[PDB]
């Protein structure tokens, strides 16, 4: 019946489906070029020249820089087109583009594979009032933890292993989230020493009547080594991304070195 | 095991606050209050609300909507307790008979489905000036009001503009839950099965998208999140390792990847289309094609029966 | 090629099975053991599946379709022009599946991260091994399963639910349901916030956790948070899965009635059943 | 019995019991409505 | 709550409950006069 | 029995108790009216 | 046996017991609701 | 829960049960006097 | 073969046998409920 | 020949090559099972 | 270590030599109550 | 001797012994599935 | 013989093996209760 | 776990085992005396 | 693995390889003997 017809054959829905298959094609190729915004151009794997291949597409391949405008006055470009150095502390196991990299030397202290961090911004994040977000309870005393709760200061930090790195002395909480995001452990060996420890990188054991935060990442002996932070009270980006990197590589290269 | 970062095991306490807003008519209501077990899925204030002459006019439309349907449905019952209970899930409020068309039905003869539906209708619209409204004041984006638009778009589709465009209510929604169930089986057998229509098809596979991208997503910000990535808007506006592992662990699994703020981009439109696609498909059925499976004969999806 | 920061993440290791002789990249995909065995069940399941087109009535890639084993077969293998060919193809999927949950472990181990993801794709395997094996299994016969095709696993469904009534009155469906409408929702939700705070607007300075936190109180009365959000939305897409898979384990197994009148239950209790 | 007002908040009780004695008033009327007998504004004989 | 506050609250309870059981023991006695529930062998 | 009230705190009992009883109740008249033989309000014969 | 109280606190132990019992209590008065022979309510005749 | 304490506990304890199951088994007794619940080989 | 308490913690195995405990005897009672001959309330004839 | 085994490690190679020849041994019984003439299992007539 | 490992060795012969004469002697049984290769009749 | 040099110990009884048990299991409800060989049905040689 | 608790802790050993242990005694169970021979509670003739 | 600790759980272990295996071998004679489940050529 | 662990092991998987192909020669000789498995003309 003629209802719906266009054509012969041709009907309404019909063209209201193609309508919608072109407005798609359209909407993956926006979601990609936002895609884009990090990352690119491509670069050659070996010499590390923008180099891929490439269609007639490539010309609506990466947009614009946008930017972004932070609350400090300072901005971010997306894209920035800045890229990381091509020479790292590890070489390729085959001359091929597609080989794996094997570290020269100590790979949690050279900051290869999962021990890389981003070079983030040498500032803090901050609170919607100015001041720095993530601080050690000493300094953000209308904190508390809540009365449910273990406190962890106090306890003992405790790797897979069952040696003693340290003691936990503070709690660095996020103003601006509301939620422990490192542990400060004085450790047991060097006594004096403080190291920050991720907390999503520990759980509380209390099966026993000394409960104790467990460690799995990294064993006793790597605690010696985590990155330092240049402020007794306040941590940038990039140190965040310094310290959790390293806790990061333990699952990796903790039994290695 | 390490920790999986699906509950919170230490949580914080601290005076609670909130972002600073011109001053209305009026102010934030409630005394804010914590909650130990919201805490541990997430954060544990069940703050204050904002309530605005929107806010107002929204919950006195819908408080008269939902009081329309519920004594309607207790007098189905002859306003028996014991028989409201017993039949609750069966009872609905039905729109008028085709012979009405688009004007006032007899109060019992739909009327009052009608009123409920308007005034249901009005409520959702002022809950949209509102999402978009404390959008603009917290000087934030207004994608959530426009995401809303599109739910919305197949609310109406549903409950009015279809009727619009057939000239009658009779194929409206009843306000019930078996009853709504029982329109949409009825809907799909009277067009001749809905999974031959192509736009159901596609809003299924923006609805199957939607939470296979919240799973990947979710598991995504979790798997990184020992390194910061739940930190999301931090990691837009300045890379870490977070969003770098994110993006390479998609890209050495299927080839290719988003950025931090673009997935939010792939989530929105998922979302959103499921919903647009099924108001297109909702407004075709009837109005241009009468029969799906016929339809789907005619464009190779079925052999001639 | 490789994005901006990926050579420094590229290192050896991480591997379950193999060592180092399939640790290598083919542009930017990550190869490993279950890359190659991956390769291996899908190039068959395909290739097989291509087959029964051309062995079936016509290539109009909507109307192809491999079929299970009549029912008469119960659980034994049966010919492969008589269903033989939708066995072979179902494990195949299933070793494809498989070594790609395998090979997702392998880079998540390469890049320090946790397993959520490989894990949270387990649940649609289990999903897809629920239809094609344990409900099959359960119901005696392979027959039971649905066929590969693109219209007709839609009407496998429609079949199989209409078999039990009306399948809307499953309880377990309803649930189902509920929790893929609420992740779609959730998702809408979390997608919009992240941009309206990233994109403020022109003029505007990004907001952070604060703002985002205050617009759901604003609104709703309730903010779960940046973390928890993603806790949620991860939970919500699995347990609508989970309550899928019962759905169907009640619907032929153990259940085998009219939807609808399992309701008469509540009808029927003690203190209203005039 | 007065002690129960030192074991129990006067502002808390009395707005629970207003609460209470209505929603059980007005169960008790719906049910009466629906009965044959006491639906007044029906009016069915005796 | 010492000893003599719980053996205080312990004699408000006692005697707040056997009124309750008393009202509630002739209540069902009336109900009983009315229509007993305990049906014979041929049933009510 | 005295000692129970130093197990238990009595407001908290007193209220547990009130909830616990009146819903009890109500499920018990629920229960009479959905009965032929004990609905007072529709009141059919003892045939 | 006392040493139970010595694994077991009382308090939460009574207010399991209690819940438990209850629950086990109602249910078995349902479940004789159910039958002819024994729902005292409609009492069915022993034929 | 020091010995004397959870020995106190134990002797009202006890006593509880032994009420508890007294007053059971005498509505048991009535009940099995109105109708017995173990049917014979004919049944009920 | 009193060592088996200090394998396991004896609170952990009371409470984990009173569940199975149960459990199982309600699963027994409701087995035999499902039959004729065994059902004691209906009392089906043998 | 034995210059092989240095290039590729007996460790992985005899868990592939022993998976592999399983999963293969398996396919063939039960498409033999499949077949009236070698199901010996059910043992129809020639 | 080597000689570790080496009474495991002695473990492992010993222990699959009962479990395969265990299965030996149950098939033996299986097969003088109903042999499971067909004659050309079938069964 | 020396395959335990090439093997951890622990791996091969926990695979070994999953393996077995699952295999057992299979071929024993495959003959559950056949007339002549389920035992617990028991049809006749006819 | 004994050299396997070195091997495999003694808690998990008998963990494991009681839960593997019933759900085995389970599965026969059920699958005799399927059986007409051997159903002990529906009871059948040997014919 | 020491040797000593192994060598005494093997010990519990073997006598449990061995007691377990006693009890089952006389479940299966007692079932095998009602009813034998190997069927002859005519079945049962 | 050194060259003497190498050709140690080359020597046992060549033997090996040898033996389990020379068990699969005779279960498809016996196989052959029962039904073989190469149909005529006319089918089997
Ligand atoms: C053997 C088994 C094979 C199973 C089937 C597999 C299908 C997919 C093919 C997978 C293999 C592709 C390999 C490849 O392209 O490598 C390029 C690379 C050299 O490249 P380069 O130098 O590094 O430069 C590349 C770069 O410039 C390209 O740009 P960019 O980096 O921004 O993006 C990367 C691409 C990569 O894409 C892929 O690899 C495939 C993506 C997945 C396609 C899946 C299609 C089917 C699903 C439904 C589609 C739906 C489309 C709409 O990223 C993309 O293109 C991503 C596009 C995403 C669009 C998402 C849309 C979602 C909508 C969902 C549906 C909603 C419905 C309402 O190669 C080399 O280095 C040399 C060595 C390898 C040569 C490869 C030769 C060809 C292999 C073909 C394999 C056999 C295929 C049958
Ligand atoms: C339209 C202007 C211009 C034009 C010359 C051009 C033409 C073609 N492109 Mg393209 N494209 C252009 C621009 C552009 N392009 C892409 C991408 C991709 C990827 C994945 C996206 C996909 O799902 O596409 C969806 C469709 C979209 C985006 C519209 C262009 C493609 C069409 C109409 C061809 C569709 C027909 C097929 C038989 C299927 C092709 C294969 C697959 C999708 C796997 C995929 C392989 C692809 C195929 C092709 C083909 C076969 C052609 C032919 C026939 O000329 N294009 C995106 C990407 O990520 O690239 C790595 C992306 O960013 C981007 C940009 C900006
Ligand atoms: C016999 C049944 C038959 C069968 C063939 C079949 C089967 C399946 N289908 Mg379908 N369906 C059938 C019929 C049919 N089907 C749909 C629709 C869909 C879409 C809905 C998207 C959405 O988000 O809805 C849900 C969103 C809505 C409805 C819009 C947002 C809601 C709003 C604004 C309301 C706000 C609420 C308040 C403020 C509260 C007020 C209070 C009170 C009133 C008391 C979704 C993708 C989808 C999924 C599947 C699957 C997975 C299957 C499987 C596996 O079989 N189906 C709707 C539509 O869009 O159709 C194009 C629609 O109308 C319609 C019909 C009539
Ligand atoms: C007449 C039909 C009748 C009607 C009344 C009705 C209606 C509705 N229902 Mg329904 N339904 C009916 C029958 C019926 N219903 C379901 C199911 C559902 C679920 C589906 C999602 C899910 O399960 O995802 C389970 C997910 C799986 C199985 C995951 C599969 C994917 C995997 C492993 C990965 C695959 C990957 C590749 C192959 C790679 C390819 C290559 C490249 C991309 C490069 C969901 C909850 C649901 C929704 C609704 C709605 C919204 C409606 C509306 C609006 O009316 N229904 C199915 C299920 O539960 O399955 C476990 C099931 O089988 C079944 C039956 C027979
Ligand atoms: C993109 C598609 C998906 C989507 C998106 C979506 N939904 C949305 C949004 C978005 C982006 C919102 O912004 C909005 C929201 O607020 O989310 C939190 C909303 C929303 N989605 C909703 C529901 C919903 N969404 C659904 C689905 C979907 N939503 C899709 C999957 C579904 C179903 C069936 O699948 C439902 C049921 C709502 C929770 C919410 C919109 C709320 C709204 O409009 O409320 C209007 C007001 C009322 C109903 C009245 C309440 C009255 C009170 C009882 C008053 C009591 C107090 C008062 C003071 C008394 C006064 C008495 C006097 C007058 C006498
Ligand atoms: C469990 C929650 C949700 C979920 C989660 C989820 N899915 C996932 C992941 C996660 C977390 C991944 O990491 C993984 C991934 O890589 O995502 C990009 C994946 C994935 N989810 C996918 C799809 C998918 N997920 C779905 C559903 C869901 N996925 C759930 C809603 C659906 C539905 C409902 O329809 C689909 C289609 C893929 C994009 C991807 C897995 C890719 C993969 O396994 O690749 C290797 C295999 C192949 C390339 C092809 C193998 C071919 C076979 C040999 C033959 C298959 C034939 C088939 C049986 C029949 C087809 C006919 C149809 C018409 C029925
Ligand atoms: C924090 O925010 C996050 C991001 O980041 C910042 C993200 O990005 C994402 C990710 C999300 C998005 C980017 C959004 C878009 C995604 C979706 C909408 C989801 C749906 C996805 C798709 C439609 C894409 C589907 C594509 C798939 C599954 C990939 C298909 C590809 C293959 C099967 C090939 C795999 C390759 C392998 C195994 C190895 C390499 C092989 C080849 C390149 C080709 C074949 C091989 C050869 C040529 C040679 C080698 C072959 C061998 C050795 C074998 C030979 C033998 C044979 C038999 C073949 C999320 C979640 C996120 O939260
Ligand atoms: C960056 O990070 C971000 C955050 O932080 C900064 C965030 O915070 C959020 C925001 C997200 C959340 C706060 C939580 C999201 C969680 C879910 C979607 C899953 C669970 C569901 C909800 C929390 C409900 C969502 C809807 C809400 C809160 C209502 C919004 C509307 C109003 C307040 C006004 C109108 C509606 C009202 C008054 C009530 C609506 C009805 C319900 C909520 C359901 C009530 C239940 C029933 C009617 C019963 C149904 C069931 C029945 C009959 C049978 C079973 C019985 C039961 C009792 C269930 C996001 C997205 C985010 O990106
Ligand atoms: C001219 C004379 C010859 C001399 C030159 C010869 C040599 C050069 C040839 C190169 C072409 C082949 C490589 C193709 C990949 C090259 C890269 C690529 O993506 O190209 C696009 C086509 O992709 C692709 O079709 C990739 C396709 C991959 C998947 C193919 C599957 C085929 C099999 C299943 C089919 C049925 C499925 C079922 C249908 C129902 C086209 O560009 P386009 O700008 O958009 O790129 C996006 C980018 O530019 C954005 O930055
Ligand atoms: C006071 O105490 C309480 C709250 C307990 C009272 C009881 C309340 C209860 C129990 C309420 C129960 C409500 C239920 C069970 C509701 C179920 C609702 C469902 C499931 C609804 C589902 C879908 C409905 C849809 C999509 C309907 C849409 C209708 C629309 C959009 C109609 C619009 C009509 C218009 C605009 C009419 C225009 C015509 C005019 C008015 C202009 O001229 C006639
Ligand atoms: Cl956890
Ligand atoms: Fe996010």
């Amino acid at each position: 019946m003629n209802k719906g017809d266009i054509t012969g054959y041709m009907d309404v829905a019909q063209v209201v489906l193609y309508a919608f298959w072109i407005f798609f094609a359209g909407l993956i190729i926006y979601l990609r070029r936002e895609d884009r915004r990090e990352g690119y151009p491509l670069e050659d794997a070996i010499s590390g020249k923008i180099n891929s291949l490439q269609g007639l597409g490539s010309v609506f391949s990466i947009a614009r820089p946008k930017i972004f405008k932070l609350k400090t006055g300072a901005t971010y470009a997306a894209p920035n087109f800045k890229r990381d150095a091509v020479a790292i502390k590890a070489t390729r196991t085959a001359p091929t583009a597609g080989a794996p990299f094997e570290p020269t030397g100590n790979p949690m202290t050279d900051a290869v594979g999962p021990a890389a961090y981003a070079l983030r911004d040498e500032l803090p994040d901050l609170t919607l009032g100015g001041q720095p977000a993530i601080v050690p309870l000493r300094v953000a005393p209308t904190f508390s933890v809540a009365a449910e709760d273990t406190d962890p200061r106090g306890l003992p930090v405790v790797d897979r292993k069952g040696a003693v790195a340290g003691k936990v002395t503070d709690l660095w909480i996020d103003r601006a989230s509301i939620a422990i995001r490192y542990l400060e452990v004085e450790l047991a060996a060097t006594p004096g020493r403080k190291v920050l420890l991720p907390f999503a990188a520990t759980r509380i054991n209390a099966k026993t009547k000394s409960k104790t935060v467990t460690v799995q990442s990294i064993l006793a002996r790597h605690f010696a080594n985590v990155p330092t932070i240049a402020k007794t009270d306040s941590i940038t980006r990039r140190e965040e991304d310094k310290v959790m990197a390293y806790y990061s590589s333990g699952y990796l290269y903790s039994d290695r070195v | 095991s390490e920790y999986q970062n699906i509950l919170t095991g230490v949580q914080v306490r601290t005076a609670p606050h909130s972002a600073p807003i011109a001053k209305g008519i009026f102010p934030r209501l409630g005394k804010p209050g914590f909650s130990y077990w919201l805490g541990k899925i997430g954060d544990a204030q069940i703050g204050p609300i904002y309530l605005g002459t929107t806010g107002v006019l929204s919950l006195v439309f819908g408080f008269f909507a939902i009081e329309i349907i519920g004594f309607n449905l207790l007098a189905s019952v002859n306003w028996s307790p014991m028989e409201f209970g017993r039949q609750f899930f069966w009872l609905g409020l039905e729109p008028p008979a085709a012979e009405y068309g688009l004007g006032f039905a007899p109060l019992a003869e739909g009327g009052w489905w009608q009123i409920a539906g308007f005034f249901l209708t009005t409520s959702i619209l002022l809950w949209w000036v509102r999402m978009y409204r404390r959008a603009r004041a917290l000087k934030m984006g207004t994608h959530t009001a426009w995401a809303f638009a599109s739910a919305i778009f197949l609310f109406l589709s549903l409950g009015f503009i279809r009727p619009l465009l057939m000239g009658n209510f009779s194929e409206s929604v009843p306000f019930g839950i078996f009853p709504h169930l029982e329109w949409t089986n009825s809907f799909s057998l009277n067009y001749g099965n809905f999974f031959y229509n192509p736009f159901h098809m596609l809003s299924i596979a923006f609805l199957y998208g939607s939470a296979l991208l919240f799973a990947m997503h979710g598991a995504t910000i979790l798997a990184v999140s020992r390194l910061g990535g739940d930190r999301e808007v931090e990691q837009i506006t300045d890379r870490g390792t977070a969003a770098e592992r994110a993006a390479l662990f998609w890209r050495w699994t299927m080839g290719f990847n988003a950025t931090m703020e673009s997935i939010h981009r792939w989530a929105w439109w998922f979302a959103v289309l499921c919903t647009f696609t099924g108001a297109i498909g909702i407004l075709l059925t009837g109005t241009v094609v009468d029969n799906w499976f016929e339809w789907g004969v005619k464009h190779g999806l079925a052999p001639a029966p | 090629a490789l994005l901006s920061f990926e050579r420094k993440y590229r290192v050896r290791g991480g591997t379950l099975i193999g060592g180092d002789l399939f640790d290598f990249w083919v542009g930017p995909f990550y190869v490993g053991f279950f890359g190659v065995t991956t390769l291996l069940f899908t190039v068959l399941g395909t290739a097989l599946i291509v087959w029964g087109a051309a062995l079936g009535p016509s290539w109009t890639f909507w109307q192809i379709s491999i079929n299970p084993p009549d029912v008469s077969y119960g659980l034994a293998m049966a010919p492969m022009a008589k269903g033989g060919l939708w066995q072979i193809i179902t494990f195949s999927a299933i070793g494809a599946f498989v070594s790609w949950a395998l090979r997702e472990v392998e880079i998540c181990r390469k890049l320090g991260i946790g397993y959520h993801i490989p894990f949270a794709f387990g649940f649609a395997i289990l999903a897809y091994v629920s239809l094609v094996v344990i409900r099959p299994v359960m119901m005696g016969a392979w027959g039971y399963g649905f066929p590969y095709g693109f219209m007709t696993h839609l009407d496998w469904v429609s079949n199989t639910g209409y078999q039990y009534a009306n399948f809307h009155y499953n309880p377990a469906h309803m649930l189902g349901i509920t929790l893929f409408f609420t992740t779609c929702l959730a998702l809408a939700l979390h997608g919009s916030l992240i941009l309206s705070a990233a994109n403020p607007g022109k003029g505007e300075v990004v907001k952070g956790p604060e703002h985002e936190n205050t617009y759901f109180q604003d609104t709703i009365g309730y903010s779960v948070g940046t973390l928890g959000i993603h806790r949620v939305g991860l939970i919500l897409a699995l347990s609508a899965v989970v309550w899928s898979i019962i759905c169907m384990i009640l619907s032929g197994p153990i259940y085998t009635g009219s939807w609808p009148d399992w309701w008469l239950w509540w009808q029927k209790l003690p203190f209203w059943n005039h | 019995m007065w002690r129960i007002w030192q074991l129990f908040d006067p502002r808390q009780a009395l707005v629970g019991l207003a609460t209470f004695l209505f929603v059980l008033a007005l169960l008790i009327h719906f049910i009466l409505l629906s009965t044959e007998r006491f639906n007044w504004l029906e009016g069915a004989s005796t | 709550i010492t000893e003599g506050e719980a053996k205080e609250f312990h004699k408000i309870f006692t005697s707040s409950i056997l009124v309750f059981f008393g009202v509630a023991a002739f209540a069902h006695l009336l109900v009983w006069i009315w229509r007993p529930w305990v049906p014979g062998p041929n049933g009510y």
